[PDB]
């Protein structure tokens, strides 16, 4: 369907049904992982079709870049659902390695028998999407800064802690640039037209009451009439 | 630093907006039909202060004073406070005798 | 309400 | 630095009017005019230059001086000038017979000529009309004098073409902070300038130019604004 | 006697200012409570913006 | 009612971040307070948009190059982990979260953000009557 | 000196009227097409009643020739009619200012095709085709008027005009209807007021400014 438009039928229950599976469920599994990965590819697609923003999903990036990399005192206050699922110093980063690679049932099935390569391949699929949402959306959109600034602590975490990687540093140096290039103007937007004077038209060019009126002057000139011409006879 | 009080705007009574900003026997009397010994009267009878202005009178208040009102049988208040042609045939027998009287 | 649009007519 | 008012919600101030003798306002008025009505058996009719010959000779004026046309486009014009929908200013219309009629500035003007005519005669006999709400007169009939009828702090200046030109913007500008402005603006199609000279200050001039009474009109009209900020 | 003009505007203050008094001896000496703490203490009779 | 500005504001600028990070059924929750927040305390409009930055047509390039140097020296005063609402430079900073939620995705709330867009008319909303919206809700809603 | 469409390199002002009510009809003489003059022919040929603003036009013609600027010599007048018609208006016409000797002058103008004085040297009122920009000169900045479009301050779009740059602005004649008339002709759009405006009012003030700038 079309959904670049503001609301849809069909579609936009699908959005607030595809949001509430972004945000209640819990994530245990590298199977819910991958889902979340999908969903977020499939918001990706209606906005770069529809050309608008989610809170919901900028939120599920930063969950995922924590639970990733949770192996602590940087950001206490996120409520991850997984610790024990961490990547130490054991990634290859080379490029060869798997690609977004959409094998969908495929990759929920062997999903359970997990490779550090799966989690590099959901890792990058996931960032290459952020990177893709990134540029189509944030830029464009006013607070930017401050939508991403959760993003940037955990990049710069995440170089400091790997620094083998290439794509988190060019993601770095798309952002950095992107915000040396913007403004970030105060707000300004109260303010009104003045509303002008007030207008009207004017006015220009019951008959049984317009009778009335019309007979009773009648009867009035003729009872003066009457007294005056007998008057005039008696004297 | 922190105090807390105890409103809203004008409120429609019997097909009438009360208006917001006056005294209690103002609007009872503003009320379609009432004056102000009956305002006077319904304000006793409903035990509200008569210079509170529509600020006041809180829900509670303002259902049991609105079921006074409405039951005065019920509320038992003082009963003071309830509530052509022979143009023509005139013009026509003028016609007549003054034709009469005029030309004869 | 009324902008550069004249008046009715009867 | 400086907080903003409680309130910033766009609110129309009042409309001005010959009772309110205080704030500064604009006051154009519209002199020497041609309009008056005759009776033709039937009825009443409001001369027009181009449309009523044998009798406007029988009673002997000009057909080059009875011409209400001039009235109807200076009047429209100021009315839908932006500083009446910035609201700061009224009109005056001075009869040739010595009528004041006082043009407030809510009225909208029936656009085409006859309409605009009908009103005139109607205005002429019954001495007013009601709007819509018809809660409030909207053109309403004074005595002489204007100066009578003027803000009290004001000046008194006649745009005539042998006035020195004067920017008026400048002079504008130069006015002081209470002092309202009235202009006496010939409307008459061609002929002399010297009619308001006892109530008047001074001549003024804008170009070294001819002018039409409605782009005059316009010009100072616009020096107003581009004073006025708006 | 002028009921129209602020014979002396002053500023200065911070916040919500809600409360001020004068000193007795001086006739030109007035303090302000404003409501982010922070006393202010003004002098009239000279430009004022500024508080003492 | 013995609430500073500076209190007000830190409120709404945590709230507004928050709103930069929240689920919706917390926006259509919030924006409804800070209506209410600024329709008491009518100062903080503020930081809903300080005026002077507005380019006036009717002013000289000499004021229009005072505003570039201005706008090309300023620079976002609020500050986040302090908490001391009464010394948070929160009085002083713009809502570009809710420029963002303006430009929301979902029908119901670009209105509610609309209203912060347009001019203030009334006063009230009654929060506890705009809270019981949950995602079921608003599911069997649009459903109707 | 008269300017004239042939000349298309001096500085200039150019002034568009859009899609204007000019319509002719036949009793048993002929008539224009006034929306007051007669209602039930309109409702005849179905078409809308508020469409025929003949005066609309007139004292639009008015004001514009008898501004200051016209007989100074800085401008020409171009009238696309609704029915698809470019009307060209030079310098050196005394319009009367009565709207039934207009209407009157404007239909045997539409059955003359052109406007010769008594004179006679040369023509008064050219019925010409579109294109229109075949009739601009050549460095012509085209600017609509459009009520949502932001504000502008005439002098300084006068100064930030070239040295050589002739202007043209396109107004609607028409009360009712939306801007996309000259999209295609347009080089950008400008509001001037923030109250909307007269069609009239609108082309005074801005040719007031342009005096302004240019000094008259």
């Amino acid at each position: 369907f079309s959904t670049s438009d503001q609301y849809h039928l069909v579609i936009t229950p699908a959005l607030i049904l595809m949001s509430q599976f972004l945000e209640q469920i819990k994530f245990n599994s590298l199977k819910r992982i991958a889902f979340g990965a999908v969903l977020v590819r499939i918001v990706s697609q209606y906005q770069r079709i529809s050309k608008r923003y989610i809170p919901e999903v900028v939120y599920f990036f930063q969950k995922i870049l924590l639970t990733f990399i949770v192996e602590p005192l940087d950001f206490e206050n996120i409520r991850l659902d997984s610790y024990e699922l961490g990547l130490p110093l054991d990634v290859d980063f080379t490029k060869k390695r798997s690609t977004i690679i959409p094998l969908h049932t495929l990759s929920t099935m062997d999903t359970e028998a997990h490779p550090v390569d799966q989690c590099v391949s959901v890792l990058l699929n996931v960032m290459e999407s952020l990177d893709a949402t990134i540029s189509t959306v944030w830029k464009s959109l006013p607070a930017f800064n401050e939508i991403i600034l959760p993003i940037q602590q955990l990049l710069s975490a995440y170089t400091s802690k790997y620094s083998d990687f290439e794509k988190p540093r060019n993601i770095l140096n798309k952002v950095e640039k992107l915000t040396k290039f913007t403004e970030h103007i105060p707000l300004a937007l109260q303010n009104h037209k003045p509303v002008s004077i007030p207008t009207h038209a004017p006015k220009y060019e019951d008959r049984t009451r317009s009778e009335i009126n019309k007979m009773k002057a009648q009867l009035k000139k003729e009872r003066k009439f009457t007294m005056k011409e007998i008057r005039k006879d008696a004297k | 630093s922190l105090v807390v009080q105890e409103f809203q705007h004008i409120l429609r009574l019997l097909n009438t907006n009360v208006d917001g900003n006056i005294k209690i026997v103002y609007a009872l009397t503003t009320i379609k039909g009432v004056g102000r010994r009956y305002s006077n009267l319904v304000c006793k009878k409903a035990d509200v202060d008569l210079h509170k202005r529509a600020g006041e009178l809180t829900q509670e208040e303002l259902e049991r004073i609105v079921q006074i009102m409405q039951n005065p049988t019920h509320y038992k208040i003082p009963a003071w406070f309830l509530n052509h042609t022979l143009a023509n045939n005139v013009e026509s027998k003028l016609r007549d005798d003054l034709e009469r009287l005029k030309k004869i | 309400t009324d902008r550069f649009k004249g008046d009715d007519d009867i | 630095q400086k907080a903003l008012p409680a309130s910033l919600v766009p609110q129309a101030p009042p409309v001005l009017t010959s009772k309110d003798k205080i704030t500064k306002r604009m006051i154009v008025v519209l002199a020497m005019a041609s309009l008056e009505t005759h009776k033709i058996s039937d009825k009443y009719v409001l001369l027009n230059c181009d449309d009523h010959q044998g009798l406007l000779k029988k009673m002997g004026r000009d057909i080059s001086e009875a011409r209400p046309d001039i009235t109807h486009q200076c009047l429209l014009t100021l009315l839908d000038s932006p500083i009446n929908k910035a609201g700061k200013l009224q009109v005056y219309i001075q009869t040739s017979r010595g009528i004041l009629i006082e043009v407030n500035p809510t009225v909208r003007i029936p656009r085409t000529f006859k309409r605009f005519s009908g009103l005139m005669v109607q205005l002429l006999h019954k001495l007013s009309i009601r709007s819509v709400n018809s809660e409030e007169k909207l053109l309403k009939v004074i005595k002489n004098p204007i100066t009578d009828h003027l803000p009290t702090k004001c000046r008194k200046v006649t745009l005539s073409f042998d006035a020195p030109v004067i920017r008026v913007q400048d002079y504008i500008e130069k006015l002081d902070d209470d002092e309202s402005i009235c202009v006496f603006v010939g409307a008459m199609a061609r002929g002399k300038d010297n009619f308001a000279d006892e109530y008047v200050d001074e001549k003024v001039g804008l170009s070294n130019y001819p002018l039409s009474a409605s782009v005059a009109c316009s010009k100072f009209c616009h020096g107003a604004e581009d004073a006025w900020n708006i | 006697s002028n009921a129209y003009e602020p014979q002396l505007e002053l500023t200065g203050a911070t916040d919500y200012v809600r409360t001020l008094s004068f000193i007795p001896a001086a006739p030109h000496l007035v303090a302000t409570g404003s409501y982010d703490g922070l006393i202010r203490l003004y002098d009239t009779r000279s430009s004022g913006s500024t508080p003492i | 009612t013995h609430l500073s500005a500076h209190l007000v504001a830190s409120f709404i600028k945590k709230l507004a971040r928050l709103t930069l990070e929240s689920p919706p059924s917390a926006i259509v929750t919030v924006i409804p307070f800070i209506y209410n927040l600024i329709r008491k305390h009518p100062n903080c409009m503020i930081m809903l948009h300080n005026p002077a930055f507005i380019s006036n047509p009717f002013q000289t390039p000499d004021q229009v190059a005072n505003l570039k140097t201005l706008k090309e020296n300023y620079v976002d005063p609020f500050d986040v982990h302090e908490s001391d609402p009464e010394l948070t430079h929160a009085l002083d900073s713009s809502l570009w979260e809710l420029a963002s939620l303006m430009e929301h995705y979902h029908p119901n709330v670009a209105t509610l953000a609309k209203i912060f867009a347009q001019p203030f008319k009334k006063l009230s909303y009654n929060m506890e009557d705009f809270l019981d919206w949950n995602y079921d809700s608003l599911l069997n809603a649009e459903s109707s």
